[PDB]
């Protein structure tokens, strides 16, 4: 009840997240925008849009953004950091966006366990029955997907205030070590990162 | 793929939440 | 005791906010290469030497500034730099370990030794920049009274403001590590503070509360509270342990301003010993202070 | 709204650059739209207008 | 604690003299209509109006 | 979220009629437009486009234009872009389309003899006075706004046959423009682009040649002379599979399309007007 | 102590006869979605704002109506609903359990988990919506001397004709369990009541009678009576623990008008040791007051 | 406490708009008896002020008033303060309140209209009017010099004439706006401009120049100051009598 | 529509696609 209002807030942020994208206005899921390398400028417009809506939630006082940033849509492997597909460098004081396309292809081509999967819901058979004697979409792939690709901002957004707050050397290093936002909140709240928790265990 | 080490703990760490006690 | 001295603000550096106590402007012979690039700010005292002074204008890479501060307290000197070059915020305080410049401004409020940059973990607790304030427990938080309670229950709620804006919580009441641990568990604050001071602690109750009071240098040539009136350096120390290796302002609340060592702001509160609600005040003045120091760096 | 009911489109002109020649074409708009829309639908003279039985 | 779903349909005055308004944007005014506008029939006037104008 | 969707104001009174109304989403932009993208195409044989003029810092001039739907072989009936109200409904399939889109047609025409004939027809449905009159009264009062709202004269400069070398004299195509609906011209000042743009004593010139023809017919994707511009335009099957798995491709592409430019817009001492 | 507030219809519900608390008209984002079907009926006290009546009558999706009621008592709130809406029948009372309304209006009437609605038993004992009667057994239907007696044995006929009616049959005597089991015996009423008040009971002779009083809160706010001057709340509780989430109105019938915390009804009768010809007037009583309801609701 | 005409315009009616668009200078108790607002929204004009000079130490600040008119502009469009003859041609009498008509209509004498606007807007209106015509009546009379310097707008008298036919506060704002490009102090005449920047003539002000072309006037030195490049407006000749340095 | 002025001038003739 409690815990579903609080879905439902996160259910009401992605769907302000899905706002987003229809005023972006891409014809295209996203999964196939990524798909297409030639796509570079709707990539970038994805990215900085999410981050945008990112800060703008991290700091609801604060709606100003940068309004120009370098990107750089990169597919080779040595291009690309595991565990960072979004980075943040510098090349003398011009800010680059560096984005792992192929990584987030995969990501988002990866079959999803939704009915695989079984779990607790608002299921009554008396009200289905009572009912029955009475009587443009998004799948949860599609929202899954969308989810996915809006943590993954979230994490890239995180290291890209590190870089800003603190520096690119601080930025490196909490690319190296991610200790600093086991707080996370402590502005924070508006990101799902701080919503959920997920660990990796010896097996 | 790229033949690099993983830290499982830093994982650990970008996805850990600390809890409030209230 | 108004002394002239330079500060430099390094024009292209590698660690931030970091300022480095030297002797005389020659000392950076002793960093050399790749050394200066983790001290983007240099302070020491001047000389009066308008020829010096040519030179570091010269020194194209650093910004240079001079001002006066009274040679017994760090507080106005990095008042005087952050306004000089708009930082609200300091890095870890470090020191030429080789040539330690004795300035008398220092007398125990922090320190390092300049080579132990690199080997600082910027990872921290809190996002940005935070706050700390320092509480005195006794009399302070709760009641003088042998069955000590919370003189005002507001101070869960302030507490939970200072974490919510962002501000590391100290305690340091000079009382027994049992007698502080055992009113922490009896008002129920506990996990509120991120550091206690009055190995650190094992009663199968605690894991690791108190660190352990190993720091002992007696007085730096003052005669006053016969442990200490408080500690800028310890709780700075402590800071940096917790990974807390920068911070905005540091105030310090207590019901004593004998204490006062140096600290960016104070708050006296009653020595009273039973309930009473003011602590909703305390924490107006608190919060008072924090926003007249967001107020000097609000540009 | 008169002038409308009796006509006067002449008077309903002179009152339109009036009120035009000084947010209040907003309102000309309003009071104008509404009244012409319930004389057209009155109309009896008319078809689709739901009128003439 | 705002509270809101979308636009909503309600009833339709029909009384000419309800799009009486003031001029003005500065200085509110409410004609005044009888509810009996609120009814879909052939009356095209309030009664109030009616009243007030035709007797 | 005002729909100026005009054409999709329709209603299959007839029960067993459903109008899907499958129309372009663009008719909630608050544009110089009455008529959104797919009635555009489907009734007029035009596709939006925007010209941008000036477009170097924050100047943004964007011109709005449609483009031909026509061929280089058809011809007459089949040319006519917008008829006039004496060829229209010959020229449109009225008695093809539902008798609202009728309506909307002999509306936008000012064919009050055929809006008459049309409701009259109406009567006699056997849920007439149900639900035919309130279908009648929505559409009706709908196109009406919307032809109101056009009407400029309700409560500059440009010419369009203002541009023809070559032709004897007269022009007149202004004239039959004029004896247009205040829809119907404001629906060819936003799709037709002025050959010329001038700007106090400042003259642009978008194309060598106009590309459109108005007429007494009415407006014709027809040449000035000469022969007609070119204009070109899952269930898995045996054939959809495809063989074994395995020229100027670096280069961008110039549109083939015949945008809508004939007449000369003159902008008097005012300047870069951008409000 | 006349409070204004709001009550609410579901223009299409799930769930009939159901109200629901809430602190403020807000609330409704707790349920969110499939979850205001299952109540019917939404109060919630009224703050006096133009604005938030405005947007209750564009929730065209809920029928409006204002009315006053003294904030201490459900009895006047529910009289105020049924007659708004002309329903003579309660369903089960239940609350924001995430936000609690606290409204002086309840204090010990009842109430529930919104939650838990879905999960109610439809089916009852008696078909209908049938009232329901508590009876003080000491002396009320009994005699108070020792050798307790009915003090009419026309209580057995007055049983008999509630249950031919149809009307759920309660007794709440603040003795021992065993005193009331063994007047029950005694007298020979026993199988007449659906309730009875004073692990249930076992004695090798009863097998269930009397529901433990497990439920203690001591008083709210209000010194009377040490244990309670009764609780709707208590009895309707065991209604619906007897499967009965619906009630028509219910009467307290004792020998002791103190207690009368909150009924639809009261009758009072005389504390008569001996027996004597009167429980025919108290039966008359109780069906006038039962006739009353049905005429307050008679259309 | 503050000044400003056209700020006695009261809701005399409930018919289309009033705000007080009213410039804070109106409670600058200055020479003016209109503010920034309405100066410039009627008349085309900011208002200003100029030092002299310390030589005696009087640096008095000169009142003047800005150009607000650029070099495009053409009759009516540069006619800054109309004539009576013009005045209901210049305004748009239709579009400001029946207030400011009235105060048009009595500032440039035309009680016919004055009378015609009570009468019709006779059908609380009356009295608020009265109050209009009140306070439109005491600034007209503070500013009439008929109660209890030479200042020629000719020589550098039909222009001087032309002046007199204004108002008693058209001519306040005349001569509060305008400069004379000489100014006498008492037996020392001192030029202050080589040319004119305003004509005075039947239609009223015009900020216009005796020849050539209108001055422009639209609406990396960092180390060096500015100078203003709007038009203030100069016309005439004044004559300081036998007085002293009259700082009072 | 692209404000581009592509290169247009002349006659040509071909035979079959050649192509
Ligand atoms: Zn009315
Ligand atoms: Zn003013």
């Amino acid at each position: 009840s409690l815990e579903s209002y609080e879905t439902l807030k996160i259910k009401l942020a992605l769907s302000k997240y899905m706002a987003m994208l229809s005023t972006l206005e891409m014809t295209q899921p996203l999964l196939e925008i990524f798909r297409n390398k030639a796509d570079t400028r709707q990539i970038a417009a994805v990215v900085f849009s999410t981050l945008a809506f990112i800060h703008n939630r991290f700091h609801p006082l604060v709606t100003n953004f940068t309004n120009k940033m370098e990107f750089v849509v990169t597919e080779t492997n040595d291009t690309s950091i595991p565990g960072e597909p979004i980075l943040f460098t510098e090349n003398e004081g011009v800010l680059l966006c560096s984005v792992d396309r192929p990584s987030i292809v995969k990501m988002l081509s990866r079959e999803f366990d939704t009915e695989a999967l079984v779990n607790f819901e608002n299921d009554n058979c008396n009200v289905r029955i009572a009912k029955t004697f009475g009587a443009f979409s998004i799948t949860e792939v599609e929202a899954t997907q969308y989810l996915t690709l809006l943590l993954t901002v979230e994490h890239a957004y995180l290291h890209y205030y590190i870089f800003k707050n603190y520096g690119v050397f601080e930025y490196c290093k909490s690319l190296t070590d991610h200790s600093l936002f086991t707080n996370k909140l402590r502005k924070t709240s508006n990101l799902l990162l701080s919503k959920f928790k997920f660990t990796i265990e010896d097996f | 793929v790229s033949n690099c080490k993983f830290n499982i703990e830093d994982y650990n760490n970008i996805f850990k939440v600390m809890e409030n006690i209230r | 005791l108004q002394s002239k001295w330079i500060c430099l603000r390094l024009n292209d550096a590698i660690i931030k906010r970091h300022v480095l106590v030297l002797s005389e402007y020659a000392d950076l012979k002793y960093l050399g290469f790749e050394k200066y690039k983790f001290f983007e700010y240099v302070i020491f005292q001047f000389c009066n030497d308008p020829q010096l002074c040519k030179i570091i204008e010269n020194n194209y890479n650093y910004c240079m500034q001079i001002f006066k501060a009274p040679a017994d307290d760090m507080r106005d000197i990095r008042h005087n730099i952050k306004r000089a070059f708009k930082t609200p915020v300091l890095g870890h305080m470090c020191v030429l370990s080789n040539k330690p410049p004795m300035y008398s401004f220092l007398k125990e409020w922090f320190l390092l030794p300049h080579y132990k940059v690199v080997s600082l973990k910027s990872e921290s607790l809190t996002w940005g920049f935070p706050h700390v304030v320092v509480f005195d427990l006794d009399s302070t938080l709760i009641t003088e009274e042998e069955q000590v309670e919370i003189r005002d229950p507001f101070v869960y709620d302030s507490l939970q403001e200072l974490h919510e804006m962002g501000c590391v919580l100290v305690l340091w009441s000079y009382g027994s590590r049992d007698h502080v641990a055992h009113s922490m568990r009896d008002v129920d604050l506990e996990g509120y503070f991120d550091i206690i001071i009055s190995n650190a602690i094992v009663d199968y109750n605690l894991k690791k509360r108190f660190i352990e009071n190993k720091f002992v240098f007696d007085i730096h040539n003052h005669r006053s509270d016969n442990n200490i009136p408080k500690s800028p350096k310890i709780v700075i120390k402590y800071l940096s342990d917790k990974n807390v290796n920068f911070f905005k302002s540091i105030t310090l609340v207590d019901d004593l301003p004998t204490n006062n060592y140096a600290y960016d702001f104070y708050v006296k509160v009653k020595r009273c010993p039973t309930p009473v609600q003011d602590w909703e005040h305390y924490h107006n003045e608190i919060i008072q202070n924090i926003m007249d120091y967001e107020q000097y760096f609000i540009k | 709204i008169f002038h409308l009911i009796y006509n006067n489109e002449n008077a309903v002109n002179t009152i339109c650059d009036n009120l035009k020649y000084t947010n209040t074409q907003r309102v000309i708009h309003s009071v104008y739209a509404t009244t012409k829309s319930i004389l057209d639908t009155t109309n009896p003279n008319t078809f689709c207008s739901r009128v003439s039985r | 604690v705002p509270v809101g779903m979308a636009p909503r349909q309600m009833r339709v005055n029909r009384c000419i003299f309800a799009s009486i308004v003031s001029f003005d944007a500065c200085i509110t005014y409410k004609s005044p209509c009888s509810p009996d506008a609120y009814h879909d029939d052939g009356w095209f006037i309030c009664n109030n109006h009616l009243i007030k104008r035709f007797k | 979220r005002v729909n100026r969707c005009i054409f999709a104001s329709i209603v299959s009174f007839d029960a067993c009629i459903t109008y899907k109304s499958p129309c372009s989403p663009d008719a909630y932009h608050d544009d110089g437009w009455f008529i959104c993208n797919n009635h555009l195409i489907k009734r007029f044989k035009m596709s939006k486009m925007v010209l941008p003029i000036f477009d170097e810092d924050d100047n943004q001039f964007k011109m709005t234009i449609a483009r031909h739907l026509v061929g280089n072989k058809e011809r007459g009936i089949k040319r006519i872009l917008i008829p006039s109200a004496t060829n229209y409904q010959d020229v449109f399939n009225l008695n093809s389309m539902m008798q609202a889109e009728q309506l909307i047609f002999h509306l936008i025409y000012n064919n009050e003899n055929a809006v008459n004939t049309i409701c009259d027809n109406l009567k006699y449905t056997e849920g007439f006075t149900s639900n035919t009159q309130r279908v009648i009264h929505s559409v009706y009062a709908t196109t009406k706004s919307i032809l109101d709202t056009t009407n400029p004269n309700t409560f500059e400069l440009r010419f369009f046959d203002v541009t023809n070398a070559r032709a004897l004299r007269g022009g007149a195509g202004d004239q039959l423009f004029n004896n247009y609906s205040g829809f119907l011209q404001n629906l060819i000042r936003r799709a037709v682009a002025p050959e010329y743009l001038q700007i106090d004593t400042e003259e642009l010139r978008f194309r060598n040649c106009a590309t459109c023809i108005i007429d007494e017919t009415g407006l014709v994707a027809s040449v000035p002379d000469g022969p007609e511009l070119y204009n070109p335009i899952n269930r898995l099957q045996i054939r959809n599979v495809l063989k074994f798995e395995g020229t100027l491709s670096g280069y961008e592409e110039y549109p083939t399309y015949v945008p809508l430019f004939l007449g000369y817009q003159i902008i008097n001492s005012e300047n870069n007007f951008l409000r």
